[PDB]
RNA sequence: GACGGUGGCCAUGGAAGUCGGUAUCCGCUAAGGAGUGUGUAACAACUCACCUGCCAAAUGGACUAGCCCUGAAAAUGGAUGA
């Protein structure tokens, strides 16, 4: 029991798996959260930074906290690179019947301001949405409608995203 | 209580929702309105020319259009006006929450709006007009003063009325 | 056994032979057709006069009643063998009957499988044909002949009466144009006497 | 596209009745996979539709 | 338990004369002869006269007594297809491409060219009662007709069978031959 | 046949039997859920509950446990001893 509580969790022969594969799990999960491009701002994939965080050559470290590793690897490319750290909005343009069953499903997935339906004209709703989330919502509302589905953009920073830097 | 005219020539029949402060949270359907021709603000005030204060938003009423115009007319419905004069004021505001009805006796008006739809509904009046409409609705009570359908079966008020409004 | 299970018939039988010796002049007519919206835009000028009767086939608990009454159940005309009755009863106007009850009729498209009553005309001629529904009666067994610039069958002779049933391909010839030839609704077969008959002759007016 | 050719079409490919272990089109009046790989289940579902 | 006896009876039209000789029957009617053999019953057929006949069966149980009804009702098909012989109505359903028909009459052939775009040719014969044509006056449709239920609709299926869309989703496309009616006269 | 009050109350672009929280009585009858469903701007339309018409005599269910079948896949060829 002493070996237990005052001990160090040491490793058996997957060591170097449970290591080199958490420290590939790491950079695969912290680094991918909320990043945009320059030039009226996109999201993007993963692999992208799985560039350019080699290329800023960074060095990863378990002991800090996964939250504070996620905002000290956007300090480096804020630092580096031309990126946005916050949040974003969009106006979603619907029509009214056949996007009802894509209102409901995105309703509880996200966040929702400016509700304004209407029954001759298009529901329009702006969003409180993350910078990487968008590329998911720019197709999941053709491929369950079918057909046409407009991507206006309302804001492109809101804090308490990561800006309160928790 | 505005008097029911004759039909007219060209009706144009409407069909609306609210009559107290209407679309007041966007609370009329905006296509039924401008399906037939006649704009908004028209639309609008067309629900209070016919009851401007005792509406209700699951409605039957109907509202014509002699030439287009309002013409102070009451096809309505006979169960808007028989909660709406328990707690009496029925607007759109106080519309939006629940409330609970009042305890003062409508037997004196379950025979003038008894055939508020149509003129002869198919059922049997004189001796069972408060068996229809003062059970219709089992939220609250007419009166506390007296318990329905048992001393209100033969117990009954006017002869010439149970068919005809005034 | 009997006299059991869900809306039972011992509390249908204190109506179905107790107030079927009341009255004087009764009206056996036809339900075979006849709806609960035009049925209930009829049982309202009955109900101060009369009364809208019927058991349906229980109508053999009535042989007890036949002691002095001698009333037939199938001594009479139409012996009760292939058809749907609501016979109609009536305290005040026994007489006057006959004329309301045969107003308030609908004229109406057929479907498959109806008891087929005696006036149904097969929708045909110019005005009654489109070009563009021939094709479903272009499916049909009988090949069709040029009458009038159309292709069309034309049958308007009556060919069908009351215990025959209706192909199913002539209902949608009868709903889906607007041919509605004959406004029907309730028929008087027997005018019904309490041990005889009345009037042994029927009268749709 | 006539409706009528549609409703007969599904009436005999889609309106099935498919057994759950036997992955087996049945009429849709079924309560039994006719089949002795199912052993006879009755445990079954409708095809499912599209939209 | 298996019961004492268990008949049925079959009416024979004045038309039809049927020559049944030892679970052999054959009917013989107006339009066409027809015949089948019951040798897979302990099955005496027999007929009383003229007008009927009499599938009867001493001691059997179940999957005996149960082929009494089905061994009547063949020899009703073989009867109703020698008075008035049945004929398939078998319609085309497509969803953009236009579905051709052959039809000759050597072996009464049909041949499905231009179904779902395939360019293979889909030669059927029939069963040999049968006979088909096409619909000039209903669009898009082939009529079957036959002597014998067992051909006619076998015939029909097989034209059904053979027009499927293959390595596909068969809820959406929906191409094919299927049986719209099945009349008599 | 499957009707009215009624499109029950509430809630909302719109929710009218049929997305949901609550009640669940009546007229007329043989028979009506303030609705068992499909769909829709909600309807409409089709549909099931329950009754009735043809019919002619036995019908339906929840179990029990005998045999049998599914469960039940392994390497040489194959073993109720054949």
């Amino acid at each position: 029991k002493q070996i237990l509580t005052k001990g160090e969790v040491q490793v058996s022969d997957k060591e170097r798996h449970t290591q080199l594969e958490q420290m590939f799990r790491d950079i695969a999960t912290i680094v991918a959260d909320k990043c945009v491009n320059p030039e009226t701002k996109r999201p993007y994939t993963v692999i992208l930074i799985e560039r350019a965080m080699k290329d800023i050559h960074y060095s990863v470290k378990t002991n800090k906290s996964t939250k504070q590793q996620a905002l000290e690897v956007i300090k480096q490319l804020k630092e580096k690179m031309k990126i946005e750290r916050a949040h974003m909005r969009l106006r979603f343009i619907l029509p009214v019947n056949e996007g009802k069953k894509l209102k409901e499903k995105l309703k509880p997935l996200i966040k929702v301001i400016e509700s304004e339906d209407y029954g001759q004209q298009l529901e329009i709703v702006c969003l409180i949405d993350p910078g990487c989330f968008r590329e998911i919502d720019e197709l999941i509302k053709k491929e369950t409608k079918g057909k046409g589905s407009l991507e206006v953009l309302n804001l492109k920073d809101v804090e308490e995203g990561d800006e309160k830097f928790e | 209580m505005p008097p029911k005219v004759d039909p007219s020539e060209k009706v144009e029949v409407f069909l609306r929702v609210c009559g107290g402060e209407a679309g007041a949270m966007s609370t009329l359907a905006p296509k039924l309105g401008p399906l037939g021709v006649s704009p908004k603000k028209v639309g609008d005030d067309i629900a209070k020319a016919t009851q401007p204060w005792k509406g209700m938003k699951v409605s039957v009423k109907l509202t014509i259009q002699n030439r287009i115009a309002v013409p102070e007319v009451l096809p309505s419905a006979s169960a808007l006006v028989i909660k709406a004069l328990k707690e009496p004021p029925r607007d759109r505001k106080k519309e939006k929450n629940i409330k609970h009805n009042g305890n003062i006796p409508l037997e004196e008006i379950c025979k003038i709006a008894k055939t508020m739809r149509f003129k002869s509904l198919a059922v049997d009046f004189k001796g069972s007009v408060l068996e229809i409409l003062g059970t219709a609705h089992s939220v609250g009570c007419k009166v506390n003063g007296k318990s329905p359908r048992d001393i209100q079966a033969g117990i009954q008020s006017g002869e010439i009325e149970v068919v005809e409004p005034k | 056994m009997s006299g059991a299970g869900s809306k039972r018939k011992n509390v249908f039988i204190e109506k179905a032979t107790k107030l079927f010796t009341t009255y004087d002049k009764m009206i056996v007519a036809e339900a075979d057709f006849v709806g609960s919206s035009q049925l209930q835009k009829i049982r309202k000028s009955i109900r101060g006069i009369g009364a809208v009767l019927m058991g349906k086939k229980t109508m053999i608990r009535k042989v007890i009643r036949d002691l002095a009454d001698s009333k037939p159940e199938l001594d009479a005309l139409n012996t009760y063998l292939k058809q749907n009755t609501c016979i109609i009863f009536c305290k005040d106007n026994i007489a006057e009957v006959k004329r309301v009850i045969n107003t308030q009729r609908v004229g109406a498209p057929a479907k498959a499988g109806v008891f087929a009553p005696n006036d149904v005309i097969i929708p045909a001629g110019p005005t009654g044909m489109e070009p563009t529904q021939t094709s479903f009666l272009q499916d049909l067994k009988i090949a069709t002949k040029i009458n009038r610039g159309q292709i069309d069958i034309v049958n308007e002779v009556h060919i069908i009466k009351t215990g025959q049933k209706v192909g199913a391909s002539e209902a949608t010839l009868l709903q889906k144009l607007n041919i509605k030839p004959f406004t029907y609704g309730l028929e008087p077969k027997i005018i019904y006497d309490a041990g005889a008959c009345y009037s042994p002759s029927i009268s749709e007016e | 596209i006539e409706p009528s050719l549609v409703i007969l079409a599904r009436k005999y490919k889609c309106d099935k009745m498919i057994c759950r272990k036997c992955y087996a089109r049945l009429h849709p009046r079924a309560v039994n996979c006719r089949k002795k790989k199912c052993g006879h289940s009755n445990n079954l579902r409708p095809k499912k539709k599209l939209l | 338990m298996k019961v004492i006896n268990s008949s049925r009876k079959v009416q024979i039209p004045e038309n039809v004369t049927v020559d049944v000789k030892g679970r052999s029957v054959k009917v013989t009617g107006p339009r066409g002869t027809l015949s089948k053999s019951f040798d897979h019953a302990s099955v005496d057929i027999n007929l009383v006269g003229k007008k009927e006949l009499t599938v009867d069966l001493w001691f059997g149980n179940r999957k005996q007594i149960a082929c009494i009804k089905t061994i009547t009702s063949i020899i009703e098909n073989m009867i109703t297809g020698v008075t008035k012989g049945y004929e398939y109505k078998m319609r085309f359903v497509y969803a953009h491409f236009p579905i051709n028909v052959a039809v000759t009459d050597g072996g009464r052939v049909v041949e499905i060219r231009n179904f779902f775009g395939e360019k293979i040719v889909r030669r059927i014969e029939l069963l040999d009662g049968i006979t088909c044509y096409r619909n000039e006056k209903a669009k898009d449709e082939i009529v079957l007709t036959g002597n014998s239920l067992e051909l006619l609709s076998q015939s029909c299926a097989t034209i059904q069978l053979r027009s499927a869309i293959k390595y596909k989703d068969v809820r959406k496309f929906l191409d094919g031959i299927y049986v719209s009616e099945r009349n008599v006269l």
